[PDB]
């Protein structure tokens, strides 16, 4: 509840904002709208595009590469809204910027932002930007 | 047992007695020096290769083997995608089962039967030594275990580590070894966010143990025919080349025109690319995929041609949810990308890059 | 009490520990069932809305379906699917109106029809469950119209089209009792039985007055259309009950919600959703609290269950927070469901000793409207 | 504050919901978005239609009717909103009515709510 | 010591008493001036949003214009107009997406034009200023189009026409300079210029690469178009400032906005719009706090007043608020605005003092973008 | 004085002799039993009045003078709107102005000029006694002055009590005194939260003092030409009636077709209705009204006819913004409506209500 302070990850509640995976999620997470922390809820589009970060596992200590895929065609859900911003970069840094709308690639070509997923895609390398 | 099977595979690998004027072994065209690949000029340069006869070309670019044997037996899925499988259609189930085919084929290795390939194997002292040790006494004079035992060995040789090193640069910067350059590092950023990643990677999420750059699935990237090379096939201008669809068994029309998703791994010095070896360069490859997001002059166009990519020699079941990413890649995502992907030659094969 | 986000989060570190993959996908929604509730936020009058789809039972949102101005939402009770009659415009909350239902399938959430209403003939108001209606077998959607004058709309959902406006008298609210009759509140103070055809005048019917103009009847009655009660309240929590299952009007016997000694004491109904009817208990749900006569609309923190045949009250349960909605599920051992506007909060009770079970928060901007189906 | 007190008018501020002309409002005030006690905000379209309340003047001892119109074709404003019912009456006496978006009339079709003007009409009976 | 809704009760009071009739209508806003403020909610992301339009003086919303999915709002300096690129879908969130530029006239807020957009071309992304922007004859609306690749929008508000997409590098940013031609900021660290005929390819120049890879460069820079000053705040409170005013790009000496020790002691510029420049005064304003370096998009609790010209601090302020964005007012004297999302509190400041004169709360639901006019 | 002034015109009001052929007063005409309208049946029936020459019919209903003195002299307020004055086209500035007009109308009372009404005043001893002493010696010997002192003297006597009594229903119930029926509050309420509250109510907002149920604002509601009195009066099968547009000094065409928002006092004794007369029944009055907002085929119908209302007389300059309100009235509200325009009858007319009912 200090928002400034350095970012805590946990590895006990993936519906609180200080979820390790959520390192550098813009939005709301998926699953207080009826996805999951890796799937989208009914009736939403998942994008093909993400950005990525990597993120901090305190569990097993190790960085793990989170590549955010937001879930389209809704309004906003309003639940769970979270912003972290590890490691995130500006626009014109594309790959590691979250305020974008990363919707490319989802069907119909839905484009409205209704949650963000964080799954897993690799174990970082690294980056040079944020280790 | 393991060793030596993998030592007798290892023999044949190399032995042109195996080919019907005995001119050719699998190393030919697979030659250890070229990622096994062929770096055999014939009438259509590098897009295919000759078999023993010296004539007869093939309709399909010769692959590499290196991490081949990573890939699963081919089967189909709980979602209903192929998976796994040999050659480009896969239309053998695992290596052992192909490992017979190029003998057999008249236009690669032509002998006629399975006979006559163990009447070259029992010519050889060592064979007889060899295959005795591990499979029997009088496994020679019985053409079925001979060839069996031979496609038997062969598998195994292709199962070593030599094969399948794990030694390229992206596996010693995932261990920690070594560090990505600013540029590999972006091209590995773009190939995970961008849809390669949808592709050529082997798990959706989680992280794979032995990343060989392909999740063996069957896709049609919208590919035209390598006109060259087909007419060097003789198999005719008529002549659709129907991937998986051609698998026996296989009878469902969605899988007309979709190839397995080969192992980026040794890409950089394995042209030319794509089934049909159609591009001699990597980059080209790169800039194919380009054509379904840009809406650019220069993406209708093969830069190696200066003439359009040409239309899909199958124009349906393109995996368009996919290729259509929304996004085009600029030339410094290129850039990246080749980078990255050079990031993926094994070892031994680094001297190759130039 | 471990939480749903906590037990996910164990879930996903066994996962990643065990290499377990999964395909990021679309999920469904879990099956329909009776502790299945939906809870709409009218959002203040915003011009767009939503509605969560939740599962009552785990106090989770499974799913969300996004609405337009003023929505009115209908639910299978079936199970079937879901509709809602939605307004929107072509700039935002100006421009050229278009009417529309939307049917929805109730696991995958997608519209599975997209009907226009000609004309922008959707009566526009602080959402009334009953201003819109499915008849018994789900194929009709019945909406009310209020300008010029009132009439009702009726909605082909098999065939996906708007029929016709109906002409009625000046009455509100749409309890449907068969496929092609509804009833509805007269200013008159009777109910006005309508059967309509394809085409042809409607037969209107009233039945006599019962009540009289200075005895206030609530826009949120409740009504079970299986057991064709209408449940409802004044004012003053008197409670007006009548039978619709013959299909023609048979008045109950009135019962008080309040005693005189509480009435004498201030308290009466309030809120928006006052009153619950569950069907199979034969139970009225009550909001009540102390308020002056003119603050019907607040939230009440109190739930008085009484028994509908007897009158005779069963529970007081003081509910813990400021509440607008009622509803309760339509099974055995019901939820009771207690909406607040004010926290944008569904708290879930047990309706036998109303405790407080669970709650799911976040529920919008101004959410007031719960719906159930009910599938026994 | 206790919301189920009995409503107390006020002649001393038009932005609180007990502002005695408000006795009847479901809303918000106009005087909040850029309208005043009794005209619309800029863009928006002004009603004809109305309902009506008698509302206590807490400054002169007299009651007055109020009939309340809607400035519409905006989304809701979201500032000020207050809802009063003194003596609000159920749909079905919509003269007297306030849940219900009582556009009609309004410019260009309008029918969104945006927010709700008080003007006096005439001294109550 | 009376407030608006006091002196207005009054007056309501005195009509009455006075027997003074006057007619309900439509009221004007107050002509643009140059305490006028709006306030964009870009609603966390939310289908529909709202812009207030502020007396910033009085402290009084003046009007309000909705738009759709984050909208880019652009504000003429001159106040003769105002125009946003919005986007909206033909079910709130769902299906067909048009893409359109709306002007306003700035005292009735009707819409002059409305100019659909081909193809849905607009970038959408957490509200950016710069990523629409006017031309200085206001005559051209330039958008930035990220999908497929880099590309800016020009649309013709004279003609009210839609021209044509320009192909440009790998840039981000729209810093119109000339009625043809604007720059834009690029992966390879330098600003690039794009001067625009009716056909063709543009004509683009690059300057020197001017930050090294790992300096961050915000994605709210201040530019005052009147000024061509474009001041590029890092994450770390370094600041760039460019001159645009010549036609091409010249860097003017790279200032600190924090201290070393400062620094050292965990002050970071973060929020939103995290610095506002003061044109005639040649100021810079910038938010920051004590966070930790991946926070910097939290709200701050100090304004750092810079000179532009020496980087000296002028002032440091405690807002004694959450603050996520500012900006001033471009007259003598200037407000300093300091928006807070999570109060929705656009906090009205004396830019000299600092002290807080007066706020207007109730902006939404996640106001972040404040505009003003440069009206002088 | 003022008393005597009143007196004065008290006997004016009453006299034949100001009519040609002595046949025809003010009272006949405005008739102080029918609430100062005119009972009498002329080949229009009662829309349109008959002159002292027994055959010429005007073109329009003549109004009550009850509460004809609260309506404020002509204007153009400053939003454009024209308001008060005399005649429903307001072509008279104010009672005084109109007062002559009569006298000197070939088709009403058809004194051939000034002259010969002062002719007429001084044949009788009493008009040289009650001028004179209000006026001076001699003012019946100038025309200008006879004429002009009639016209004052009448506009007196209609500013009186006995035109303005204030004593209806609605008075006594805005009084304390009683109460309405509940038909008749209905009425009320409808009458005040509907679109006639634009029109028949003096002000926008606030409370007037002494209510006439019109804002004397000009209105185009878009009525037909009634046929039969518009061939009783001979203007012509192409003759159109422009109301505001014929006061003269307007030349404005978007006051076409506009007139005078009527008070709703006596409205239900001074049937039939609207400036041409054309509807008999108050209750046909208020359905026009419908026309703009129902949808059903029946509100486009006259029921008196049975036929369309029929063409605008005047298609444009509609108050389409007023009347297309969006709301229908049904019957109830109609119904009420009337109980309530009945209230609006002044003490002495409660009588006349029987017969209307
Ligand atoms: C004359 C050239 C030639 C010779 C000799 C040859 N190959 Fe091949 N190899 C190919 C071509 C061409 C393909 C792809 C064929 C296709 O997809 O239909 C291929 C494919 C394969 C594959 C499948 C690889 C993949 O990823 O799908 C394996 C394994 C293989 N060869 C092993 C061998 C072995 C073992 C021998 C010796 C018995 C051999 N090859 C001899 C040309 C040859
Ligand atoms: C839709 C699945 C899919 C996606 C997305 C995709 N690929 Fe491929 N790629 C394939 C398939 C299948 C082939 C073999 C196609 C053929 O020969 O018919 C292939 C071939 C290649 C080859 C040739 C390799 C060889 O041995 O010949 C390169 C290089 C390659 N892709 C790189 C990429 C890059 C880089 C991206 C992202 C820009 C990409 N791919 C996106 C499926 C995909
Ligand atoms: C032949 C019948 C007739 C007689 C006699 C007549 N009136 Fe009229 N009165 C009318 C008609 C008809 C109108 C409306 C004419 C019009 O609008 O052009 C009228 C209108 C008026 C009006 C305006 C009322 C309004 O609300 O606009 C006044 C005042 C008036 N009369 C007073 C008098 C006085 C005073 C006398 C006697 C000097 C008189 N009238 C004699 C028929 C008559
Ligand atoms: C747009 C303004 C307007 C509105 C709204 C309007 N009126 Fe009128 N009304 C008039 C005007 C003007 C006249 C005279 C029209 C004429 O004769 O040309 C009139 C005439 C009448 C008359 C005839 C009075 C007479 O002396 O002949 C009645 C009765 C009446 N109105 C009732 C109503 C009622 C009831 C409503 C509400 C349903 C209503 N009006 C709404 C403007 C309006
Ligand atoms: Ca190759
Ligand atoms: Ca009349
Ligand atoms: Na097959
Ligand atoms: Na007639
Ligand atoms: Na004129």
């Amino acid at each position: 509840t200090d928002p400034r302070a350095k970012w805590v990850p946990q590895d006990n509640d993936i519906q609180a904002c200080d979820y390790w995976r959520h390192c550098s999620i813009d939005g709301n997470i998926c699953d207080c709208s009826g996805g999951s922390l890796t799937n989208c809820p009914p009736g939403t589009k998942l994008a093909t595009a993400s950005w990525v970060a990597s993120c901090y596992n305190p569990t097993d200590g190790q960085s793990y590469l989170i590549a955010y895929r937001d879930c389209c065609g809704y309004n906003v859900s309003g639940r769970c809204p979270c912003l972290n911003t590890e490691g995130e970069l500006p626009v014109y840094r594309p790959e590691f910027a979250n305020d974008i709308i990363w919707c490319f690639g989802a069907e119909d070509d839905a484009m409205t932002y209704h949650c963000t997923i964080s799954p897993i895609v690799g174990k970082a390398s690294h980056h040079h930007h944020h280790h | 047992a393991d060793d030596a099977l993998a030592a007798l595979g290892a023999q044949l690998f190399v032995d042109p007695a195996l080919s019907r004027n005995a001119t050719q072994s699998c190393a030919t065209c697979h030659d250890p020096a070229r990622a096994f690949t062929d770096p055999r000029e014939g009438k259509a340069g590098l897009a295919v290769s000759v078999g023993d006869d010296g004539q007869s070309h093939g309709d399909r670019n010769t692959p590499t083997l290196g991490y081949a044997a990573l890939v699963p037996a081919f089967h189909r899925d709980a979602n209903g995608k192929y998976k796994g499988g040999q050659f480009w259609d896969g239309r053998a189930d695992d290596l052992k089962q192909q490992a017979g085919q190029p003998m057999l084929n008249p236009v690669q290795m032509a002998m006629p039967d399975r006979a006559a390939v163990a009447a070259r194997l029992r010519d050889d002292p060592a064979y007889r030594t060899g295959f005795e040790a591990l499979f029997g006494k009088g496994v020679l004079d019985d053409p079925e275990r001979a060839f069996d035992a031979a496609a038997e060995a062969l598998a195994a040789y292709q199962a070593t580590g030599e094969f399948s090193p794990f030694d390229s640069k992206y596996d010693r910067v995932m261990r920690g070894e070594e560090k990505f350059t600013p540029l590999e590092e972006f091209g590995y950023t773009v190939f995970i966010t961008w849809n390669c990643r949808l592709c050529h990677m082997q798990r959706k999420q989680g992280v794979a143990e032995r990343e060989t750059f392909t999740n063996f699935e069957y896709h049609n990237i919208g590919l035209p025919v390598n006109e060259t090379a087909r007419e060097a096939s003789g198999l005719g201008a008529d002549h659709v080349d129907h991937g998986l669809l051609a698998r026996p068994g296989i009878e469902d029309p969605a899988q007309s025109g979709r190839f397995k998703v080969p192992s980026l791994r040794n890409v950089a010095v394995t042209g030319p690319y794509m089934h049909n070896g159609v591009f001699t360069d990597l980059r080209t490859a790169i800039l194919f995929y380009n054509k379904y997001t840009s809406r650019r002059p220069e993406a209708k166009i093969n830069p190696e041609t200066g003439a359009p990519w040409g239309e899909p020699e199958v124009a349906r079941n393109l995996s368009l949810a996919e290729l259509q990413s929304g996004l085009m890649l600029d030339d410094g995502r290129v850039d990246a990308l080749v980078a990255f992907l050079e990031t993926l030659t094994d070892r031994r094969y680094e001297p190759l890059l130039e | 009490q471990e939480t749903q986000g906590q037990a996910a989060a164990r879930a996903a570190a066994a996962d990643l520990a065990a290499g377990q993959d999964d395909e990021p996908r679309i999920l469904e929604a879990p099956a329909p069932d009776a502790r299945r509730v939906y809870v709409n936020d009218p959002a203040h009058f915003a011009a767009v809305t939503q509605q969560f789809v939740i599962d009552g039972e785990a106090g989770r949102v499974i799913g969300m379906i996004d609405g337009g101005f003023l929505p009115n939402p209908v639910v299978a009770d079936d199970g079937s699917f879901i509709a809602h009659a939605s307004t929107v415009f072509s700039r935002i909350a100006r421009g050229e109106r278009t009417d529309y239902v939307e049917v929805f399938d109730p696991v995958t959430l997608l519209p599975t029809a997209d009907i226009e209403l000609p004309d922008a003939p959707r009566f526009l108001v602080g959402t009334y469950p009953w201003m819109t209606s499915l008849t018994p077998d789900g194929k009709t959607l019945l909406f009310y119209q209020f300008s010029p004058a009132p009439a009702v709309g009726v909605v082909d959902l098999e065939g996906k089209a708007f029929k016709r406006m109906l002409d009625v008298p000046d009455c509100y609210h749409i309890f449907p009792t068969a496929p092609d009759t509804f009833f509805m509140h007269c200013r008159d103070g009777s109910l006005a039985k309508v059967a309509f055809g394809t085409e042809g005048t409607p037969e209107i019917t009233h039945t006599e007055v019962f009540h009289p103009e200075d005895e206030f009847l609530i826009n949120h009655p409740a009504y079970s259309q299986k057991a064709g009660r209408l449940v409802w309240p004044t004012y003053t929590g008197k409670i007006h009950q009548i039978d619709l299952s013959s299909g023609d009007a048979k008045f109950l016997p009135a019962v008080e919600a309040l005693t005189e000694a509480e009435r004498a004491d201030g308290w009466r109904p309030g809120g928006w959703q006052q009153v619950a009817y569950h069907r199979a208990l034969d139970r009225i749900y009550l909001l009540v609290d102390q308020r002056d006569e003119w603050r019907h609309k607040t939230a009440s923190r109190f739930v008085v269950v009484l028994d509908a045949k007897t009158g005779e009250r069963l529970a007081k349960f003081e509910m813990g927070h400021e509440i607008d909605s009622i509803n309760v599920s339509q099974d055995e051992k019901p939820l009771l469901y207690a909406l607040s506007t004010g926290d944008k909060t569904l708290y879930i009770h047990d309706a036998e000793s109303g405790e407080e079970l669970r709650s799911v928060n976040q529920l919008g901007h101004g959410p007031q409207v719960i719906t159930t189906a009910d599938m026994g």
